[PDB]
């Protein structure tokens, strides 16, 4: 009852030795972007994001400090994910970031900033495609605020 | 933005292509590991059944000052008959696929003397594979045969020994010369109407003799007329190929294929579950529905013997079915969930689409039918000459507020 | 030659390959009587690579 797969779709790789961590973010990463962990009861749970409000909201006199960045050290635009044997490849392409850099800095083509990786147990090409969008995604520009309040 | 500037190629996301071939390397994929000795052909041309049966016009064989024979009971009203010491018949041949030796075959339709009692020559038999010779002595110094189909590789009529059950290679130079030893009782021939060197092929039919698998007719009309078989190619060949896999269920799947002909038990079977396979006969495509939606197809094909004609033997069965290319779709899922008002659209750009293999790519945009919803640039790529281009479409719904 | 060629014989060598270092032995019978002759003689005797 605790399970509430928002995109239920079958595996076509074997997960046989991931960690259970990080092969549950990515079926999040494959169904909806899932909240998962230990509830109480110690009772495992899977269901969509964002279900539960604080009525309570930090209002302009309830804020002590803040720190609000937005985070892009680490991000790229480009990703080559080898599968197979090694033996076949797939290039996943973020074209704005890419075109964005090129117009801001005057370069004389797009601004591709790259990781290759290779995952020799994924056949499916549709799954190496995962790979790379998942790299893409966990690196790209978010806000990461901090805020201090009291309750 | 009303649509895309020079668009270059479309697809939908309604149908998503699971399967195709049209090359070799395609077609070897998705046959699977068929033996080395299957009856099949993989071409550029297409997939087709491998010539397994030979059959030539007595008359057209290569000659050595032999007699003619004319009666009306004889194919094409005559035959030649093996008379003189070393006055050789040959035939030749290139199996398109390896004949396993145990079940190579040389049925000839033979007479003696028009039919007379009285003994043709002892007969010998050497067969060549690009220069390795094998020779038996099937026909005896003391026989005489009524007008029938024999077999002088694995039968002796008074002979002293048969074919050695060699295997013969793919694309081996095969040459038979067929020869009287010694002299005849009289200057009477002992007269071959029709040679017909096949694989029995009592690997694919379940019966222990090529009669199986061929029609052995001995009965032309008796006017100089033709038999109809043995016919050059196996009766059928149900190919079962590769299961196109799937992450999403299949509630109904189209298939296309390009054709020489689609008569007689032509058909393309398809299936949800491995076993309740579902039937189309005699078309290039064809569409179907299944009992209730699930992740995988698998998928039969039946290629057959045609034609029937009146001027050369075999009269039946002198062509096979062949397909060029095949395509098989299937109603998924292409837009899909991707978080709270987020869709995620995943289109697929075939790996030798025309139109779009060797251009240089710069926009794209999410569309329906005409309308065109959604415009992107790209940073410039070039789709070269065997990738797959696919989208990744984040559509997302959301406030100002 | 004997191996890839045939005399009114019954069976041929099945072309299985011959490894590096394995212990080869040949042995030709006769499995009936001659007719006459003193046989068949057996002058100079090569298995070998055809290359």
């Amino acid at each position: 009852a605790n399970i509430t797969v928002g995109d239920d779709q079958e595996l076509t790789r074997s997960y046989q030795g991931d960690p259970v961590e990080n092969a549950l973010r990515d079926f999040a990463f494959k169904s909806t972007n899932e909240d998962f962990g230990v509830g109480d009861d110690l009772e495992f749970f899977f269901q969509p994001r964002e279900t539960v409000h604080i009525d309570r909201g930090v209002d302009n006199t309830q804020w002590f400090r803040y720190d609000i960045p937005e985070l892009g050290k680490e991000a790229i635009n480009e990703v080559e994910v080898w599968f197979d044997d090694g033996e076949e490849s797939v290039i996943v392409d973020d074209g704005t970031d890419k075109l964005d850099l090129q117009d801001s800095l005057g370069l004389p083509s797009p601004g591709t900033q790259r990781k290759e990786l290779q995952r020799p147990l994924v056949t499916d090409i549709s799954d190496a495609e995962d790979i790379g969008r998942k790299y893409l995604a966990f690196r790209n520009s978010t806000l990461s605020g901090t805020v201090t309040t009291y309750g | 933005d009303t649509t895309l500037g020079n668009e270059l190629a479309n697809t939908s996301l309604e149908e998503i292509l699971i399967q195709s071939a049209s090359s070799v390397s395609a077609w070897n994929t998705i046959l699977g590991t068929l033996a080395s000795t299957y009856p099949l052909v993989v071409s550029s041309s297409g997939i087709r059944p491998a010539q397994t049966a030979w059959t030539t016009e007595s008359d057209n064989l290569a000659q050595s000052g032999t007699a003619l024979v004319t009666v009306g009971d004889y194919s094409n009203g005559e035959a030649e008959g093996l008379d003189s010491p070393g006055d050789t018949l040959e035939l030749s041949f290139t199996p398109e696929h390896d004949i396993p030796g145990e079940e190579f075959a040389l049925w000839c339709r033979i007479e003696t003397d028009l039919g007379g009692t009285d003994p043709g020559p002892e007969i010998t038999v050497t067969l060549d594979i690009d220069g390795d010779t094998y020779s038996w002595v099937p026909i005896g110094t003391n026989t005489a045969l009524g007008l029938n189909w024999y077999d002088l590789a694995n039968n002796t009529f008074g002979g002293s020994s048969t074919y050695p059950d060699t295997d013969i290679p793919e694309g081996s130079t095969v040459t038979l010369s067929i020869e009287a030893t010694s002299s005849s009782v009289s200057g009477q021939g002992h007269a071959v109407d029709v040679m017909a060197p096949l694989d029995a092929l009592t690997r694919v039919t379940g019966g222990s003799d090529a009669t199986s698998a061929y029609t052995f007719d001995n009965n032309n009309g008796g006017s100089g007329g033709y038999l109809d078989g043995p016919e050059l190619y196996p009766d059928q060949l149900i190919l079962s190929l590769e299961t196109a896999t799937t992450r999403r269920n299949v509630s109904e799947a189209r298939f296309t294929l390009t054709a020489n002909d689609t008569s007689g038990n032509f058909y393309v079977e398809l299936a949800n579950d491995g076993s309740t396979f579902n039937r189309v006969n005699n078309a290039t495509s064809g569409s179907v529905t299944f009992a209730s939606p699930d992740t995988n197809v698998d998928t039969n094909i039946s290629l057959n013997r045609y034609g029937s004609r009146s001027t050369a033997t075999p009269q039946t069965g002198f062509n096979a079915q062949e397909i060029d290319n095949w395509e098989l779709y299937a109603d998924i899922d292409a837009v899909l969930p991707d978080d709270i008002g987020v869709t995620l659209s995943r289109a697929i750009i075939p790996p030798n689409t025309s139109g779009i293999v060797g251009q240089t790519v710069r926009e794209a945009g999410l569309k329906s039918g005409s309308t065109l919803l959604t415009r992107h640039i790209l940073a410039e790529f070039l789709l070269d000459t065997d990738q797959r281009l696919a989208s990744s479409e984040s559509t997302r719904f959301t406030s100002d507020n």
